[PDB]
């Protein structure tokens, strides 16, 4: 699955 | 300040991607969805995959 941390 | 998920909140954690393009969601937070890792290959929210 495609994912992603949210950036700061 | 763009919202997302079913909890219609800002982006925060870890995000995962609905694959169906013509998702009205498109983004959600993975606790929201009951993960805590990624799952492997294809995934689908419950809007696109409920009725
Ligand atoms: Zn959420
Ligand atoms: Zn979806």
């Amino acid at each position: 699955a495609r994912t992603k941390q949210t950036a700061r | 300040e763009p919202t997302y998920c079913l909890c219609h909140q800002v982006s925060y954690g870890e995000m995962i991607g609905c694959d169906n393009p013509d998702c009205s969601i498109e983004w959600f937070h993975f606790a929201c969805v009951g993960l805590t890792t990624k799952p492997r290959g294809k995934w689908f929210c419950p809007r696109c995959s409920q009725e």
